[PDB]
């Protein structure tokens, strides 16, 4: 066993093609030999390596020991690899890290900072003697007894959770002492509070060790709530500050809305007044606000300035993971941006302090984030869409343009730009002028067959790569890529016509107005790029470009996407340059509106073009005085708020819309030129009615020596190949408690067989990125998964896939880590935390209720609606349960009212037992208030059955022996209701 | 007969302050002399000058400070390596091409950490003396290269008080792991550099905590059969790690700093790690007879690299461990001479000190030494001398001999053994020397040594040196001359009164804080007549106390074995005067560094313990040039510096 | 500006200077910015 | 330029996108034309009729009126209430992005309609086109330019 490996180690000790042998020899039970070397991108000698390696290390390991795995595994795992340079602990920060004048003698007071660590303080004395290296001194901070929680990251609404906590004892005797947990309103725990948090049950830790802490709750309410830890003993007292972060059931959605306020009409029509209107969407989750946060900023570019120069983050695509180089780059775009808005534009007066400093800062900012791409650069100074993998030319054609665009404020080095741009021209450019990729990575997903498909994406690529060189041409203007430029130029020129689709003519016109702006056909491809423009309104108040044809598609979309805003921000930069100033305002218009709170868009291309033109478009017009009173208020409401928005302050912070009512922004005449964006989040209990571009399933298994198995599949679109998506993006919620093996993602990307190009877990999250999604077949990620804590009633999780670069093309599915069922009772106490809040049928025929009881908690103030329904089918939805009923007899409506005999809905959290409804019975049901929301084309209100609903069982006969007299009474209360009106 | 002499360092440094010392004997009136240094060769451009005075109340010997201004000098495609060093007088004129350095001053490199994670910012300054180890207030240039070669930041920075504060480099979200260095650099005049190093490590989660430790940090005779390693491991809740499969693998490795080894796959011995604690015994010989190797008598200063993997059985996650390497050791012993130049003086009694030191370098007391030696005269004739014998003082770990060769001898082999009565003959401690006798056309010969010195010299007490003259010719030996040499500057230089009654005569030196850390005594006598005059020197190394010229001390109170988090403490700083002074703060885990005093003798351009084959040597190897009227015969070549040599 | 072969070196203070290239070319370094005696080859500039 | 013969013969259900989108009134030889009139679909066709909700802007404070349509090939006959109104479509550009309607009074009044969600600029265009050839010279009120 040992010679049969060590015939196999020696054989590829110092073999070129080593790794290929090593990773094929790795585990992997889902996939065979060939399966998995049908992946490998490195050449025949790497497929025969590793389809060799894996071959032998499958025979060999039929049958084993775990000695023998283990021991293969360290034959293997020695001679082939090489190292990696990683710490398994980390050290923080330094401090005391100042210069001081020491007049003979100075003693300086401060605060040790809070830490277990032995710290080593070092003096060094420089004066006219010479350098003197004191003794250096320590400092321990060290604590024998300490009590740790480990709070997870979020927690669902109604979930019983089990915190874990230790105690740690490092003195040599053991000892007694006692935890206590903080109560907080809205954290149920199963306790009661003595005097208010918790009870101390006296434990002994032995000692040098530990002590387990475990502390059951369950929250009711949604948001952060702080939750505090006493840890006792008979030498102290302790306090842990928490919290902990509640989060709603269903998903997260994200609706934006934009408007302009243009008070004197000087780009356009006068633009004064805009509503907001406040709807209620169809699958809202019940009991859950609907959010929503106002920004109004001083000027186009102000959402960005406000991005940058407000520190509290911050990412304008934080929806979209890391781990491309690509978002390194996006990192540095809106600091270059707002950089080159306030020096082309001298506008460093903005800043109330030293106008210096600030530039200083942001140069500083600037130089940093450029340096965040220096990893994914090889020797070749070629550049790597992922760190380790294959040299892309696309991404060495982005990198040189945003290191050419920086180059003008932070000084580049020239000679890495030259070896770069001669990377690109003198490998991967055809004779006939086009670029090709060397890389595996599809950064889009273009129409037509698979000639036409290569055709498309030659033009985008070529017109990508000539837009990189333009960029950084100035830094090392050779005269081999000026010629590289003309035979590229030369090709778009003829290739571009006749186009096939919106989104390759716009940014080929784009790439050509880089250049020669007078060559014919150059006129010819912006003629065609003007004839798809869309225009809302006639005079137009909006111009705008849909990323289709208009021969191949003739609807006009409702809602932005991706594609349209970079589309329609190429064909400004083109205009732009033509210096076309009577055509862009619309455009202008559309785009600024289209803009996200944050300041960026959908995805990333759009993101830096459209910055690029709202910005380029800023310094090109005069820059006119600011001065608006701006006034903020609901309707039926209070006014929230008003500020005067000058050049003084304009970046002015957001406000949280609180109220449930239209929000009004109006102004009166002013002078400038604001925005107004408002960003809606509300959580959603359903998928159905969104459009799935991808097929999703996901399960988990047992498996032998739990793991998750999520697969996808992509769904193409109209005209488009088998071929699968472009870059991709599968992000797997973990239920809570639940923690993923990251060894199995590990060994998913680091091996030549590669299924997966990049994976992170952040923030309970799985996500992992990928070049292509196929279309033919499913693709699944598999990895095992473990209990961390105990979770009760747990809630789903979701399963979200996406295009990169198309976050609209997406499918969004729940799954649960738990089979648990059933759901049948709550058995006495160790209960009141789930029944907290929700409802209690009364009890079957009761005649104790006394008829005025039941009309004063009818008559209460706080109670909305109360009357009588018949209940006509039930349905079960995710986590929730909805009731289709008939309302009957109206007893009180205190807000909107419903009209008798139509259809009434009622939803109660799965998780309620005691509220047990039967199809077709009647029930007298009172509470507080609704949802009303627009189905199809009329109105419907929905009811949640919470505490205080006060419901009851309703026979319609009187054959219920002593029922008779029941209905005797529930007939004198309704009967007395409305014959008073209290 | 009249002599001059004219001591200058043996190289001129760029923008340092050289003093040049003058020494003339044989006039009585009193007379001027400029000491200049010109342009080479054709001395048209004056880089410097001075005049001298010499009279009776001078004592005929004067000093002039001269400096070669770096804006004096061409820069880029012809630059400047030689200069004139010219002597002028009513009574002579001698002149001498001198060797430049553009090296002037220090820049120490000081990162708050040695090792860091991503996002983390590293905090760097500068300390930036001159050649005179004074603030040097030139403006610094630190360059940033990470671990592929790419220099990724530059940034200059003017320097006020010898203290450079720079800007906190930002280490990126992502960034390229591994071995980054800074360096550090002067913009104008000068190829000073400094040079600092800091590592950047991915963080990666462990699952619990693996610990090796050994029997012994070296491997010696004793254990060459068997070597006790115990393998540890528990949770990082305080808990041990109740069962779990340890594998170890062996390799051999030849350096530390190269991470090549030699893996052995015989000693992958295999056990399980019960209740926390693991044991394991490796037979060195038995694996060792892999790879070759075989015997003890290899793998001398070779090490052992040992590897851990643990499987905690519970959870079935691994964590590593590794020890880069325990040299093998032969001996316990290694030895070193100290005060004892490797040259012969005839007719006087030869001294030799050997030491002797453990594997930590550590001075081992009560151990015997045994010398022993072959003399070879002027007619090729061997002898072989009787053996001696000394015990290592312990007061100091001095082992002294002295020993008598008759006067005809001119090269002595001799050996040195250390006397175990409990180790072998193999892991005995040997070390072989090799001494010349100082050339004479005279037969004149001089020999000086300070009474002892151990202790090592305080400053602020004497040096009571004692100066022995072997020689025809004594009797008409006027004086004695000396010149006293510190960090590459001739600092102190002057005669003494020869007494006709006696042999030697003590020549008294207060140690000053010039000398400190190390300096150089050059003594020499004149023997004048008919022919040439000639110069009979000797020279000597003072290891003196390391003693800061401002010395700062750090203390905090209250004055705790361990404190508490957040705790109000008060640090005072007390220095001798007024001076600056850096502070750090830094987590003493990360060290799991710097010597300034060591790295600040390298400008002393002298070499050994002092001595030399004749006076031009004895000059040489005590770092100065001189211009004489007497015999200047030298080796070849010898016109850089003496190197420092090692065995 | 064809194939003139030019270099990288460091002067007598340790600045680096680049040489070999006529007027009118660039002198381009294939190596990594820490080598400090390299070659490279000059290309046209525009005008 | 180009051609702006576009969809023969003009059905108005073809014109109103089969009742799934809006439109919003751009041009109008009415001087009462209300400010911000958009009308969308507000039901499903039921045999000739069609319910549409018009949606428009007194001052400040927005407004919306229920109306019925039964259509006839291209005319519509509008009404809420006791209140009716003929129109026609004239002209429906090729891909019922905009489109003219006539309306019939003593004087007879010409409006332009388009998606509200945009039309292709050519046909919107060449629905300017017709509008102001059937308006010969008449006053043309922008509903839509009124801060809507
Ligand atoms: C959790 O502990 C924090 C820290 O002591 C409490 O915050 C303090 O509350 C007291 C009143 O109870 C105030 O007088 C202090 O000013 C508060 N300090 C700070 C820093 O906020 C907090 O009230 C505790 N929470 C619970 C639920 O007990």
């Amino acid at each position: 066993l040992q010679k049969k490996i060590e015939e196999i180690a020696a054989k590829y000790k110092h073999s070129v093609v080593k790794k290929c042998c090593y990773d094929g020899a790795c585990v992997n039970n889902d996939e065979t030999c060939e399966q998995r070397a049908a992946r490998i991108s490195l050449g025949p000698r790497c497929i025969k390596a590793f389809t060799e390696c894996c071959v032998v290390a499958s025979q060999l390991r039929a049958n084993i020991s775990h000695k023998d795995m283990q021991l293969g595994r360290l034959h293997m795992k020695t001679l082939l690899p090489v190292s990696k340079p990683e710490i398994r602990s980390y050290f923080p920060e330094s401090w005391l890290w100042e210069v001081h004048l020491v007049p003979r003698r100075k003693q300086l007071q401060f605060a040790l900072p809070d830490s277990l660590t032995t710290w080593e303080i070092q003096g060094v004395g420089i004066s006219n003697t010479g350098i003197c290296v004191a003794d250096t001194v320590k400092a321990k901070v060290f604590k024998d007894v300490f009590l740790e929680m480990n709070i997870p990251y979020s927690v669902v609404r109604g979930e019983q959770i089990q915190l874990k906590g230790t105690v740690y004892n490092y003195r040599t005797s053991g000892m007694q002492f006692c935890v206590k947990m903080s109560a907080v309103e809205g954290i149920c725990t199963s306790e009661s509070p003595v005097i208010k948090s918790s009870k101390c049950v006296r434990q002994k830790v032995e000692g040098s060790s530990s002590h387990l802490v475990t502390f059951t709750v369950l929250p009711l309410e949604i948001g952060l709530h702080n939750i505090n830890f006493s840890l006792e003993t008979w030498f102290g007292k302790e306090i842990l500050v928490k919290t902990l972060r509640v989060v709603p059931e269903g998903v997260k959605r994200e609706s934006y809305s934009g408007v302009t306020l243009d008070p004197r009409g000087i780009y356009g029509t006068i633009s004064r007044r805009k509503e907001f209107p406040y709807r209620i969407p169809l699958d809202l989750v019940p009991k859950t606000e609907i959010k929503r946060i106002l920004s109004v900023k001083g000027l186009l570019v102000g959402e960005i300035l406000s991005a940058v120069l407000s520190q509290e983050g911050i990412n304008i695509l934080t929806h979209l993971p890391k781990g491309s180089a690509e978002a390194e780059l996006m990192s540095v775009v809106p600091v270059f941006y707002v950089f080159h808005y306030l020096e082309t534009g001298n506008h460093w007066n903005i800043f109330h302090s030293d106008p210096l400093i600030e530039k200083q800062k942001l140069k500083k900012k600037l130089k940093e984030g450029m340096l965040s791409i220096m990893s994914y650069r090889n020797a070749d100074y070629s550049y790597s869409v992922w760190k380790g993998g294959s040299a892309s030319t696309w991404l060495t054609a982005f990198a040189l343009r945003v290191l050419g665009q920086v180059n003008k404020y932070v000084e580049q080095n020239q000679n890495s730009i030259c070896n770069s741009l001669l990377w690109l021209v003198e490998n991967y450019q055809l004779d006939n002028g086009s670029f090709k990729e060397n890389s595996q990575y599809q950064p889009i997903k273009l129409q037509g067959t698979l000639p036409v498909e290569a055709r498309e994406n030659s033009l985008y690529l070529t017109a990508f790569t000539v837009i990189g060189i333009r960029k950084a041409f100035d830094i090392c203007p050779l005269v081999k890529i000026d010629t590289a430029l003309i035979k590229a130029d030369n090709f778009l020129l003829e290739n571009t016509l006749p186009a096939q689709s919106t989104f390759t003519l716009a940014i080929s016109a784009y790439a050509l107005s880089l250049g020669d702006k007078t060559h014919p056909q150059f006129r010819s491809i912006v003629s065609a790029l003007k004839r798809e423009a869309l225009v809302k309104g006639n005079p137009p108040i909006y111009r705008f470009w849909k990323d289709n044809l208009q021969h191949k598609d003739s609807s006009v979309p409702n809602t932005g996407t991706a594609r349209m805003v970079e589309t329609t921000a190429y064909a400004l930069l083109t205009s732009l340059n033509l210096k076309d100033i009577n055509y862009v305002n619309p455009v202008i218009k559309w785009l600024s509106e289209e803009q996200r709170y944050g300041g960026g868009f959908y995805s990333t291309q759009d993101t830096i073009n459209a910055i690029e033109g709202l910005t380029e478009y800023s310094l090109l017009v005069k820059q006119l005085r600011l001065s608006m009173d701006i006034d903020v208020s609901y309707k039926h409401k209070g006014a929230l708020h008003n500020y005067k928005m000058t050049d003084k302050n304009f970046l002015g912070r957001p406000v949280e819309v609180l109220l449930n009512d239209d929000l009004i922004v109006s102004t009166g005449f002013g002078s400038g030129l604001a925005t107004v964006h408002v960003t809606t989040v509300v959580h959603k209990t359903s998928t159905s009615e969104e459009v799935c571009s991808f097929y999703l399933k996901i399960d988990t298994q047992d498996i032998e020596a739990k793991r998750i198995v999520a697969c996808a599949s992509y769904k193409p679109s109209r005209e488009e190949s088998s071929s699968g998506s472009s870059h991709a993006v599968m992000d797997i919620s973990l239920p809570t408690g639940i923690s993923a093996n990251e060894e199995d993602l590990k060994a998913l990307v680091e091996g030549v067989d590669q299924l997966f190009t990049d994976y992170q877990i952040k923030d309970g999250h799985v996500i992992l990125q990928l070049n292509s999604i196929p279309s033919s077949d499913f693709l699944c990620v598999r990895f095992r998964i473990f209990e961390l804590f105990e979770v009760g009633f747990l809630s789903p999780a979701t399963f979200t896939v996406y295009e990169y670069h198309r976050p609209d093309k997406q499918c969004t599915m729940f799954y649960s880590t738990s089979n648990i069922k059933i759901q049948k009772v709550c058995e006495g106490a160790a209960c009141k935390c789930v029944e907290a809040d929700c409802g209690q049928m009364q009890e079957e025929l009761d005649l104790t209720i006394s008829a005025e009881t039941r009309k004063q908690t009818a008559c209460k103030p706080e109670i909305a609606y109360a009357y009588k329904v018949s209940i006509t089918s039930i349905t079960v939805e995710n986590v929730f349960v909805k009731y289709k009923a008939t309302l009957l007899d109206i007893y009180k409506t205190g807000e909107a009212v419903a009209e008798k005999d139509s259809e009434i809905t009622f939803i109660k959290k799965v998780t309620c037992t005691n509220a047990e409804l039967v199809k077709g019975r009647q029930y007298l049901i009172m509470g507080k208030e609704a949802l009303q929301i627009k189905y199809n084309f009329s109105f419907r209100y929905i009811y949640p059955l919470d505490s205080l609903t006060w419901i009851e069982y309703w026979p319609r006969d009187t054959t219920c022996s002593s029922c008779q007299a029941f209905l005797a009474n529930l007939d004198e209360f309704a009967e007395d209701i409305f014959l008073n009106g209290c | 007969e009249q002599t001059y002499v004219i001591s200058a360092p043996k190289i001129f440094r760029v923008g340092a302050s050289e003093n040049i010392v003058i020494q003339v004997y044989g006039y009585t009136e009193a007379f001027d002399a400029t000491i200049s240094i010109k342009s080479y060769p054709d001395k048209k451009f004056s880089y410097s000058s001075g005049h001298v005075h010499l009279s009776s109340e001078n004592k005929f010997q004067n000093s002039a400070i001269l400096t070669i201004q770096p804006k004096q000098l061409p820069g880029g495609q012809n630059p400047v390596s030689y200069v004139y060093l010219e002597v002028v007088s009513k009574h002579f004129s001698k002149s001498k091409r001198m060797p430049i350095t553009y090296d002037n001053g220090f820049l120490f490199i000081h990162t708050d950490k040695p090792v860091y994670t991503p996002d983390q910012s590293v905090k760097v300054r500068v300390y930036s003396l001159n050649d005179d180890l004074k603030p040097a207030k030139r403006e610094t240039v630190l360059t940033f290269i990470d671990p592929e070669g790419s220099e990724v930041d530059m940034v200059e920075e003017i320097d006020h008080i010898g203290i450079i504060s720079f800007p906190d480099f930002k280490i990126p979200s992502n960034p390229r792991y591994g071995m980054w260095t800074i360096k550090a650099k002067y913009k104008e005049d000068f190829s000073t550099t400094g040079t600092a190093y800091f590592e950047v490590k991915e963080y990666v989660l462990p699952h619990f905590s693996v610990s090796i430790e050994p029997e012994y940090n070296f491997i010696g005779y004793k254990n060459f059969k068997n070597f006790e390693i115990t393998i540890k491991a528990r949770y990082f809740y305080n808990k041990v790690v109740t069962e779990a499969d340890v594998y170890i693998t062996f390799g051999i490795r030849e350096d530390l700093k190269d991470d090549q080894k030699e893996m052995m796959q015989t000693a992958m011995q295999n056990t399980m790690l019960i209740n926390g604690i693991a044991q394991v015994t490796f037979d060195s010989e038995t694996a060792v007879k892999e790879l070759s190797y075989y015997s003890l008598e290899d793998l001398n200063n070779k090490y052992l690299y040992i590897a851990v993997t643990v499987i905690e059985s519970t959870g079935g996650f691994s964590e590593e461990a590794e020890i880069p390497g325990i040299k093998y050791v032969l001996s316990p012993y290694k030895l070193n001479l100290v005060a004892t130049p490797l040259f012969l003086k005839p007719g006087i009694p030869y001294p030799i000190k050997v030491q002797v030191k453990d594997s930590l370098d550590q001075l081992v007391g009560g151990v015997p030494v045994t010398l022993n030696a072959q003399t070879i005269d002027v007619n090729q004739e061997t002898s072989d001398l009787d053996p001696s014998k000394s015990v290592t003082r312990v007061d100091d770990g001095v082992a002294s001999f002295v020993l008598n060769l008759p006067s005809g001898v001119t090269v002595l082999e001799f050996n040195v053994k250390t006397d175990a009565p409990d180790l072998p003959e193999e892991n005995q401690a040997r070390e072989g020397y090799r001494a010349i006798a100082y050339s004479s056309l005279s037969q004149s010969y001089l020999y000086i040594d300070w009474t002892d010195n151990h202790k090592a010299l305080l400053v602020g007490e004497h040096l009571n040196i004692i100066v022995t003259p072997k020689s025809p010719y004594i009797d008409k030996i006027t004086h004695y001359n000396y010149l006293i040499l510190s960090k590459g500057k001739i600092i102190h230089f002057g005669t003494r009164e020869k007494f006709s009654d006696a042999s030697y005569q003590s020549i008294n030196i207060p140690v000053t804080q010039n000398m400190v850390p190390s300096s150089r005594l050059l003594v020499y006598y004149i023997v004048t007549g008919e022919q040439t005059a000639e110069l009979v020197s000797d020279s000597v190394w003072l290891n003196i106390e390391e003693k800061c010229g401002n010395q700062l001390q750090v203390h905090l109170s209250p004055d705790a074995d361990a404190y508490s988090p957040g705790q109000t403490v008060s640090l005072n700083m007390a220095t001798g005067m007024d001076s600056w002074v850096a502070l750090a703060a830094v987590d003493s885990a990360v060290y799991g560094l710097e010597r300034v005093f060591q790295f600040l003798e390298k400008s002393d351009l002298g070499c050994g313990a002092g001595g030399g084959l004749n006076n031009a040597n004895v000059f040489h190897l005590a770092g100065l040039t001189f211009l004489t009227n007497a015999n200047a015969d030298d080796s070849q070549e010898n016109d850089e510096p003496c190197k420092e040599i090692l065995r | 500006c064809e194939e003139v072969i030019c270099h990288r070196k460091l002067n007598h203070l340790g600045e680096r200077v680049t040489s070999g290239c006529p007027t009118g070319c660039l002198c381009v370094i294939r190596e990594p910015d820490n080598v400090d005696n390299a070659n490279g080859t000059c290309y046209a500039l525009m005008s | 330029e180009s051609d702006c013969t576009g969809s023969e013969p003009v059905d108005a259900f073809q014109a109103f996108s089969e009742g799934k989108e809006a439109y919003v009134l751009v041009r109008s030889t009415d001087p009462k034309a209300r400010d911000c009139l958009k009308g969308e679909p507000a039901g499903e066709k039921q045999d000739n009729t069609l319910p549409v909700m018009m949606t428009f802007k007194q001052g400040t404070d927005w407004a919306s009126t229920d109306w019925t349509f039964t259509l006839d090939g291209a005319k519509v006959t509008a009404t809420l209430g006791q209140l009716t109104q003929n129109r026609e479509v004239v002209y429906d550009s090729q891909s019922h992005h905009c489109h003219v309607d006539k309306v019939e009074k003593e004087v007879p009044d010409y409006e332009m309609w388009m998606l509200d969600a945009g039309g292709l600029e050519v046909e919107v265009e060449c629905c300017r086109q017709k509008l102001e050839e059937l308006a010969s010279g008449r006053n043309q009120m922008y509903p839509h330019l009124k801060d809507c």
